[PDB]
């Protein structure tokens, strides 16, 4: 995408202080539990029937981590996402079937954990930085979609 | 949110489809297809080609809930029940999909009643649409 | 449909809210307008600068009608009818907006709701910012 | 926008069978019936009371026309719609105020209205391929808002 060296700053400094794993497995429970049309496919992770079972499940947690780690590594590419997820966005398509909406999904619910997590430190300015990015990384995973 | 008169444009125009339901649910799944290429990604186990057997079953049926829904257009929920259950808790579509499909129908219908697709029943056929979009997410979540 | 437990949940985390209502939804506009400029298109005749009186004036307004809907939450329909007129005949906001103010609330909550913000909380919290905004939007046509 | 051969040439063939003056009123009458809510942008144009008032509107039938004939402009410049209409883009932010939802509403509108205008003749694949041309269109209509 396209920020200003201000929001590039806002968005790196802030994630210097995020735990990627325990943040993922958050993300990616959180979408489970949110919109729950997303576990449709994640049957063989087990015991999804509450909120607890699936914010507790081991394989929900190790995929939150695979997730925000790549997501993570992205964000040193910011001048070319198009290019760094191009592979991952084939794999999505082709093999996974996976609706890139599930991408805008998680994304908005990546952006209400950082809130939860930073609280006042995730201003309105920080927000909307984190909001070009999600939004980037999302278009960039649906680019290859055929 | 119905008015009679959108009930009225919607058997009216839904009987002018009558025997030709199927043929225009597949029509309508396939504009979709190539529209919105996101949609595939529900039908892995399908053969999407053009005039596929499998598009136009599944045409069949979508077309057919339509006409129940149109017969029971003021009890829809009840209808539509185990549809809304099957969308829910198993198919799982996203909700965003569902406009696709009913633009996909929309001009599926436009292309085949040019006398009948007039602004007010175009205007009452999106509200039917919807209407039915809503009730097959209702018990998402 | 917002189930008992929703409802529990929705009542939960707007009481804590409490006095803050005005204040959050000052905050939550300000969040939008920034991470969604084209929802400014809608308030031309707004001064939209950092803690404008106008902003919080209309944060708290909105934060009342909200409120009023936890409030009156088994009947939300009638709650807000006089909203739902206005939105519909006078101010016409195309819904996709809804969803956007939405989830700049969810934002605002998550961040000065550290302890209440729970996963299942979360949920409750997006289902019933999702049914106000069906309700204000269901006159539109 | 990135058409195949076949796709530009879909484009191009029907466009050239189109009345602008009479699609454009159709079009506009359309989403201003079907979607009420965007008749907040013409106060001015008199009586929009039933469907029948929009539809033999002359304000409405003359609009229809300006806009259809800004868009055929952008059909002869597809491999560059952003530049094409950057200055419309920013009249419509910067001066009218007008949602950039409304694009994508008349883009869908515009497309039922081929289909109900040409019939079997709007294939599924011509219709891909002005569903491209749409979004591309509003995407551009709506680049430079800020
Ligand atoms: C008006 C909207 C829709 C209606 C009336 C509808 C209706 C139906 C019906 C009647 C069935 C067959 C259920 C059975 O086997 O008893 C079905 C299955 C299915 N629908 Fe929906 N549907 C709608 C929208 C959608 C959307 C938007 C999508 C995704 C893009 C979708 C994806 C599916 C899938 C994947 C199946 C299973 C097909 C199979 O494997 O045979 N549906 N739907
Ligand atoms: C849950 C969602 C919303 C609620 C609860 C809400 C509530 C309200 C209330 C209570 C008023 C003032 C009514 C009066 O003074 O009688 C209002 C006015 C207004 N709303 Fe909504 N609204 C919502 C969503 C939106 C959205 C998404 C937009 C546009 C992005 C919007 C645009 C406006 C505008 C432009 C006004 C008039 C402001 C003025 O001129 O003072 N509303 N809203």
């Amino acid at each position: 995408v396209h920020l200003t060296p201000e929001e590039k700053s806002a968005v790196t400094a802030l994630w210097g202080k995020v735990n990627v794993d325990e943040v993922g497995g958050e993300a990616l429970g959180r979408l489970l539990v949110v919109y729950p049309w997303t576990q449709r496919f994640f049957e063989s992770f087990g015991d999804l029937s509450t909120p607890d079972a699936v914010m507790g499940n081991p394989k929900v947690k190790a995929h939150g981590k695979k997730v925000l780690g790549a997501f993570s590594d992205g964000l040193a590419h910011l001048d070319n996402l198009k290019g760094t997820f191009a592979t991952l966005s084939e794999l999505h398509c082709d093999k996974l079937h996976v609706d890139p909406e599930n991408f805008r999904l998680l994304g908005n619910v990546l952006v209400c954990v950082l809130a939860h997590h930073f609280g006042k430190e995730f201003t309105p300015p920080v927000q909307a930085a984190y909001q070009k990015v999600v939004a980037g990384v999302a278009n960039a995973l649906a680019h290859k979609y055929h | 949110v119905l008015s009679p008169a959108d009930k009225t444009n919607v058997k009216a125009a839904w009987g002018k489809v009558g025997a030709h339901a199927g043929e225009y649910g597949a029509e309508a799944l396939e504009r979709m297809f190539l529209s919105f290429p996101t949609t595939k990604t529900y039908f892995p186990h399908f053969d999407l080609s053009h005039g596929s057997a499998q598009v136009k079953g599944h045409g069949k049926k979508v077309a057919d809930a339509l006409t129940n829904a149109v017969a029971h257009v003021d009890d829809m929920p009840n209808a539509l029940s185990a549809l809304s259950d099957l969308h829910a808790h198993k198919l799982r579509v996203d909700p965003v999909n569902f406009k696709l499909l009913s633009h996909c129908l929309l001009v599926t219908l436009a292309a085949h009643l040019p006398a009948e697709f007039t602004p007010a029943v175009h205007a009452s056929l999106d509200k039917f649409l919807a209407s039915v979009s809503t009730v097959l997410t209702s018990k998402y979540r």
